[PDB]
């Protein structure tokens, strides 16, 4: 639910729309991500490895 | 994610897509309120096969009509 959970009701929202919010969030536009989501995925994965 | 009109995927510059199960509106984040998906609440950039999740639907030109 991204943070409309700590507003309200969790509000159910898919990871990646949260994820281009986020990035909406610092000014990079949620194009980015949705064109660079694998890369995003694999940069997570290996992070938290 | 993003809306394909033809071949190029369409973004809202602020709020989400939604659809009332058959046609697809731009509302903002924390209330609720639908609009139609025109070239003015959305911009294009990109190529429509890197996107995953994309759906097809269309766009409505203010301009074209007048
Ligand atoms: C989703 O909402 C749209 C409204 O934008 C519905 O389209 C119809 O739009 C006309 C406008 O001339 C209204 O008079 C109709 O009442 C709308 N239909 C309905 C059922 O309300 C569209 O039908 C809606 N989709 C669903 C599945 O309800
Ligand atoms: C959305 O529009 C695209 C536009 O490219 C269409 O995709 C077609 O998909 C079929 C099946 O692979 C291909 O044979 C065609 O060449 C594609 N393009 C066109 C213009 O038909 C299709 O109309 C829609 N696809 C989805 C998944 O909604």
């Amino acid at each position: 639910s991204g943070w409309t959970f700590g507003a309200g009701p969790a509000l159910q929202i898919p990871f990646p729309m949260q994820m281009a919010y986020r990035f909406n969030g610092i000014g990079v536009t949620q194009n980015v991500l949705y064109e660079n989501q694998k890369l995003i995925a694999n940069q997570f994965n290996s992070a938290i490895g | 994610p993003a809306i394909c009109h033809d071949g190029k995927a369409h973004f809202p510059r602020e709020g989400v897509f939604v659809s009332n199960g058959t046609h697809w509106f731009v509302t903002q984040r924390n209330f609720y309120e639908p609009q139609i998906i025109t070239t003015d609440n959305t911009f294009v950039s990109g190529n429509c096969d890197v996107v995953i999740g994309i759906v097809n639907n269309t766009v409505y030109d203010p301009l074209q009509p007048e």
